[PDB]
């Protein structure tokens, strides 16, 4: 038999809490952002006399 | 209760390999309580020295789980011990037979609690071993009414890294 063991199922809450509450939460959030930009100009004049 | 005789000069390295789950004589409850999903086991085995790892794998709801724990000899040849892991009580192992290519019976103790597992190489197993297991079985003062078999079929290997126990 493989199987759950039992002996961490509860804890004794100290008197200074009022609550303490198990409860499973994830949250995630991703944000990516590329920006690129490439400006290139060329200009050439010849003048033959 | 008795430590009985293991596989004369047992040869750690020849029984190493591939073993396959075949049935299991036990007055454990929870073979004949809830005795639906014996599900499949084998066995890896190597040396460690004196001392085998072992690799059990199985399947759990289809999850595939790898258990490895170390039979730390008991300083005898063919005689081990599980460690109380989880306060469990060392289980006293005992390699009663085996030929080393096709079967083995293992004695396995905790507590007086008793088990034997009959293991193989190979799907079938012949039935004058089947039959030597019985007897195996009744000599330990177990009922044919605690044994129980395993599937054919549905062996696992290579739990996930995330689906092994690792107690050692």
């Amino acid at each position: 038999r493989l199987y759950y063991g039992d002996d961490e199922k509860y804890f004794r809450k100290p008197y200074n809490f009022l609550k303490y509450h198990f409860e499973a939460l994830a949250d995630t959030g991703i944000s990516s952002e590329f920006y690129d930009n490439a400006n290139d100009l060329l200009s050439k004049v010849k003048k033959d006399k | 209760i008795s430590t009985i005789q293991p596989k004369a000069n047992f040869d750690a390295q020849q029984f190493a390999g591939t073993w396959l789950l075949v049935a299991v004589g036990s007055a454990c409850r929870f073979l004949q309580e809830q005795g639906h999903r014996a599900e499949a086991t084998t066995l890896h085995v190597a040396p460690q020295g004196t001392a085998m790892a072992v690799s059990t794998f199985r399947k759990l709801d289809g999850i595939c789980w790898q258990v490895r724990q170390l039979y730390g000899d008991t300083g005898v040849l063919g005689r081990f011990l599980l460690q109380a892991r989880d306060a469990r009580g060392a289980v006293h192992v005992v390699v009663a037979e085996t030929d080393y290519q096709s079967f083995a019976v293992l004695y396995l103790e905790r507590a007086g609690q008793l088990s034997v597992k009959l293991y193989a190489r190979s799907l079938p197993v012949s039935d004058s071993v089947l039959s030597g297991f019985e007897q195996r079985v009744q000599e330990a003062h177990l009922t044919e009414d605690q044994i129980f078999y395993f599937p054919k079929y549905g062996f696992c290997e290579a739990a996930d890294q995330f689906h092994v126990l690792d107690e050692v």
